[PDB]
């Protein structure tokens, strides 16, 4: 069972650099070429460059010539990528993958977030207004991802959509919908629970019918 | 006539343009084959050797090319500038054949080559004329014995002269074109067509260099390498005599 | 340098349907490789050297092509085949990728359940005013939303968000969020969210009056 | 004269052996170096790629060599054509002139077959035109000389020396126009050295046609009229090289 | 710690063939070239040939072209050499060793014996005749190697040489010497203990004075 | 089929002495490698690429050379250095080896302790008669034995065996075994073993009478 285990997500300021790793097991590190690939959110895959762990030889995509430095530690069969002078366009998922003609094994990826923003808890605002009724939670102005949204502490889990966050002037916003039988609301209370681990924020918001 | 020579210019010009059309038609579709093969060899190697990046293989191939370009040979006795190969190479100059399958790499080599040729070619031309006259003598003399038979058969002395010329070249052709081509076929593992191609490219002194016989000696067949030199000498003289007389026929026409 | 085009970029198949995606190369390559990616996770070598199947891959997948035109085919769609497929080449350094082809599951068309939500009082007190619209559980994905304030259309300050295809009902949902300042909001009275979907010639419109 | 033929044969033979000694002395060391470098490249690649046997690397190299030998370019992986109309025209020229650079080889049996008949018919045809241009070029030169010759005779220099001086001027200006002028042209146009350019010129006008250097062959140049126009020079130069040597021969006889 | 573990000694009849193995561990089998080397008793090393475990590619010494076949099993990262139509000239030690320019790791070797002889237990004969006295055991007519010789059940370990076996008409003979203070013998008994594992033979011989 | 010559094939060194062994090549070679072998065990890469030391190797070993002439040197002999060293080349396939240079420890000369042994009664009863001579713990190794029956020399049915240099006292020992039939044995009476070693000009002779 070949396995490429990449290090965890990283968050860094614009201008900084950042080094990330990929430890291989299940085969001999020095026998195969290692590559790195960039995927900016859900878009085309971009080959950054390669290193030959045995020889130290590297080549890079022109796009990434100045940007990325590949190195390896043979003893700990680990490959490293350093990224330099990071800008917002560098925020992406990065993979280590193996191969000299096709890429036959990939790491699980590591997410890099480049941003000036400071840890901010979200403001949570209820969305109140047929047998079925739809209620929502607006969660805005938080950083960084992620937040978790549950409903009645997760005892209300069917009928729920949480939409992808989007960036608005350096902060994230999303909302969550939940749909319930109108016999249930407002006869029964509905509260959305929002957690933002980065700020140690836990917020509960009761949805109350408009006065 | 100046008017006629302008006409001749135009004819030749057309002979060239017509040639151009045909070579392009026959060869352009295969311009790229060698690249393709090289790439296939690369891709195949990469698939076998996961420790090798395409880029690394690339550099190897460049470095190999540079060395071959300096005269290195793939090894698995092969010196092109040992005495025998240099002798041969000198031959290729004074004959004006100029195969060039082995290039001079030094400015001294080039410089020396200039004076070697300027002096060597005319000197050789002289010997060639000499051998041409002596070889034609031997041929025409032998053919004279066969001519005796035709004259007794009351075949007109004018046709007997013609039959002898046809014979003259036909027998030479046999000895210097056909015989060698069959020889080379077996010796070089060329095809019949490759061998004739070689022969004729050689005797015309065109000397492309895509095919070359006698640059190095063959163990288990000593007489080969000299006989080839001997052959070139005799064949060039036979070819020359044909061209001078066919040149001879042409200019009066 | 060599450019790979996968078109169309989106397609859909019912289960049992045969599916063919193509990859066209800016200039000839000797072999094409393909990866399968499911949201959340790294790409998997799916097909390599044009027509060889990677270990895991079921037989319904096949690949073919040559020179400048290559294809990937599913003889008979299945549910777990929903994914994004990418081609890539390495007959010329540097290696390159197609921009991917997303393959979604087809289903019966569904109209959006639409809900509009006025700014919470909580938000208003902090000077902001976000008006939200959920368009839920529809298919197919192509949909258009239009905002109207006092009958007049507004497009600025609007942000949209689509879910992935739902893994159980195969529907899509989206949010649309008109963000204004409290000022702008209080100047007008009628707020309408208007949805155009294939399932009807006539828009679906939810409105509310500020009072 | 049988005695002289044998003497001449022996002389040439010595001219070759002497040439051989010199080329070996000037070239072998560079070659032996390249051979060393090839082996160093191998040994270095093995030390870096343990998945590779020497014997396997040997096969790769043989295969690469064959492809490069067939005109593959190490630098790219795959726009310009060696058999476009202008280059094919040129190639045809290289045949009938018997120059035979051969920097682009025929790959098809049809190409080879056709090439045989193209030459057999093309070369004598060209020889005729060459004689023609040789006489006409010498005529025009001799006529132009006449007017300046009038000045020398008035200056009371003996008619025998005036003939000699005029020959000096005759060849010096031809040399100027067909040797010196072109070499200076090519130096700038091909990025060759002066010595490379003269080497080329002379290898060309002697019809040796090695093929290590070829004007216009360079792939990058945007120069359509260039390569055939160079042939214009080749025509004029060859004939002059010829006609002068012919008249020299006549004066000697 | 790279390791090449070769299979055990093999004994085969003239004419037969024989396959021997080398399992590698400590690195990836398919990443390096494997070679085999012959050493006929204590003399020059001979490269037999190589195989590339990843590609299957093999080349041989011309001397061994028909004789030897190299193969590998990738899954069990094991290399094999087969030898054919064996003669006594083939009796030697054979090594697997790794490398494509220098041979950097070697198996411990495997000894091949080509012979018609049958398993025979040794005859053990005592050798009996100053401050020191030397006694011996003659161990003759056994096959195959090895035997082992100890003295007084290992209580006598200094003063002991066992000489290399030699072939005597298709069987082995050796002797063992032990040197002891003459005060010790024959005042104290001395017995040599000879073991021939192949025949399950364990023999003790008391040295008795003439 | 490059040929490597190591001469001499045998040499001996006292401890502390500097030892140099050479390897000449039939034609030029870019690198030389050396193996150490101790009797009983496989060769060990000792020096490679002319002058690089393998991991185990102590600093007193060094290598040098170029073209057609290479050497291995011990700055100062030690006991554990006693071994056979082999050179090998792979600048041309096929790789080849020198025939090895055997390096023994020098020490003070020692005369053989000689013992002769009459046939055991056990052996005689079975019809065989082996007469044995031990020549023990001498140095150097060059030695000559002569058998005599009734004063006259016998050189048939004699078999000899040399030990390796002893690991603790650096001596050598050998056995000589005259094997006769009981018949031949009982015909004569005096049996003598006679040893010629450089330590004395006069043979050492042990005898016994069958009586
Ligand atoms: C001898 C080959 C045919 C052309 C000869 C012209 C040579 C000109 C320069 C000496
Ligand atoms: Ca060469
Ligand atoms: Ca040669
Ligand atoms: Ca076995
Ligand atoms: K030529
Ligand atoms: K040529
Ligand atoms: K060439
Ligand atoms: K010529
Ligand atoms: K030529």
């Amino acid at each position: 069972e070949v396995q490429l285990q990449q290090s965890g997500p990283e968050l860094v300021k614009p201008g900084a650099s950042m080094k990330t790793s990929c430890k291989v097991s299940g085969y001999s590190f020095t026998g195969y070429i290692m590559n790195w690939v960039k995927q900016r959110h859900g878009k085309n895959l971009e080959w950054i460059g390669l290193i030959n762990p045995n020889t130290g030889y590297t080549t890079y995509n022109q796009k990434f010539k100045g940007k990325a430095t590949l190195t390896v530690d043979k003893s700990s069969s680990t490959a490293y990528m350093e990224l330099l002078s990071l800008t917002s366009e560098d925020s992406a998922i990065y993979y280590c993958t193996r191969g000299n003609y096709v890429f036959d094994y990939w790491g699980q990826g590591t997410t890099l977030t480049v941003s000036s923003a400071k840890t901010t808890p979200p403001s949570v605002y209820p969305l109140a207004p047929n047998s079925m009724v739809t209620l929502g939670c607006l969660v805005k102005g938080y950083f960084p991802e992620p937040v978790t949204v549950t409903w009645n502490s997760g005892s209300l889990s069917s009928g729920v959509h949480t939409f992808p966050a989007v960036l608005q002037s350096d902060l994230y916003t999303l909302s969550s919908s939940v749909t319930v039988p109108s016999s249930s609301w407002p006869s029964e209370t509905v509260t959305c629970n929002v957690a933002h681990p980065a700020s140690s924020t836990k917020v509960d918001k009761k949805i109350v019918p408009r006065d | 006539r100046s008017t006629t020579l302008l006409a001749l210019l135009a004819l030749v010009l057309l002979y060239l343009v017509s040639g151009a059309l045909v070579f392009r038609a026959l060869e352009q579709p295969h311009e790229q084959q060698a690249q393709r093969e090289l790439g296939e060899v690369r891709e195949k190697f990469l698939r076998a050797h996961p420790c090798v990046s395409d880029q690394e293989l690339g550099l190897l191939i460049k470095e190999v090319a540079d060395a071959l370009g300096g005269g290195a040979d793939p090894e698995t006795s092969h010196s092109a500038w040992d005495l025998g190969s240099a002798f041969f190479f000198s031959g290729t100059i004074i004959t004006t054949i100029g195969y060039g399958n082995v290039a001079l790499r030094t400015d001294a080599g080039r410089l020396f080559c200039i004076f070697y040729a300027l002096v060597g070619i005319p000197l050789f031309g002289i010997l060639l004329a000499g051998v041409g006259d002596r070889l034609g003598s031997s041929l025409r003399h032998g053919i004279g014995h066969i001519e005796a038979i035709f004259l007794k058969w009351h075949v007109p002395p004018e046709l007997v002269r013609v039959l002898s010329a046809m014979l003259f070249l036909l027998i030479g052709c046999l000895l210097f074109v056909l015989t060698p081509t069959f020889v080379f076929c077996y010796m070089e593992d060329w095809s019949k067509l490759e061998a004739i191609y070689f022969v004729i490219v050689t005797l015309t002194t065109v000397g492309f260099g895509d095919y070359v016989a006698g640059a190095d000696p063959r163990q288990d067949s000593p007489a080969y390498q000299p006989l080839v030199w001997f052959w070139i000498l005799l064949g060039l003289a036979y070819f020359a005599s044909v061209l001078t007389t066919i040149g001879n026929w042409l200019r009066v026409v | 340098q060599i450019v790979l085009t996968q078109s169309p970029a989106i397609m859909s198949a019912s289960p049992g349907e045969k599916v063919t995606m193509t990859c066209s190369a800016s200039s000839s390559v000797s072999y094409m490789h393909w990866y399968q990616q499911k949201s959340g996770t790294s790409p998997k070598r799916w097909i390599y050297d044009t027509s060889k199947l990677a270990s895991g891959v079921p037989a319904r997948f096949s690949g073919s092509g040559s020179g400048t035109s290559y294809s990937l085919t599913i003889s008979s769609m299945e549910a777990e085949d929903a994914a994004t497929y990418y081609c890539q080449q390495w007959s010329n350094s540097p290696p390159t990728f197609g921009a991917g082809a997303k393959l979604e599951l087809k289903r019966a068309d569904a109209a959006p359940t639409v809900s509009i939500f006025p700014p919470s009082s909580e938000q208003l007190t902090s000077g902001g005013a976000s008006v939200v619209c959920f368009l839920n559980n529809f298919y197919p994905k192509d949909i258009n939303v239009k905002w109207k304030i006092d009958g007049s259309e507004r497009q600025n300050g609007v942000l949209n968000s689509w879910t992935d295809q739902d893994s159980k009902d195969s529907t899509y949902s989206m949010s649309s969020t008109l963000t204004l300042t409290k000022d702008e909001y209080e100047r007008h009275n009628s707020y309408t969210c208007e949805a155009t979907h294939k399932t009807s010639t006539s828009p679906i419109v939810k409105s509310f009056n500020r009072n």
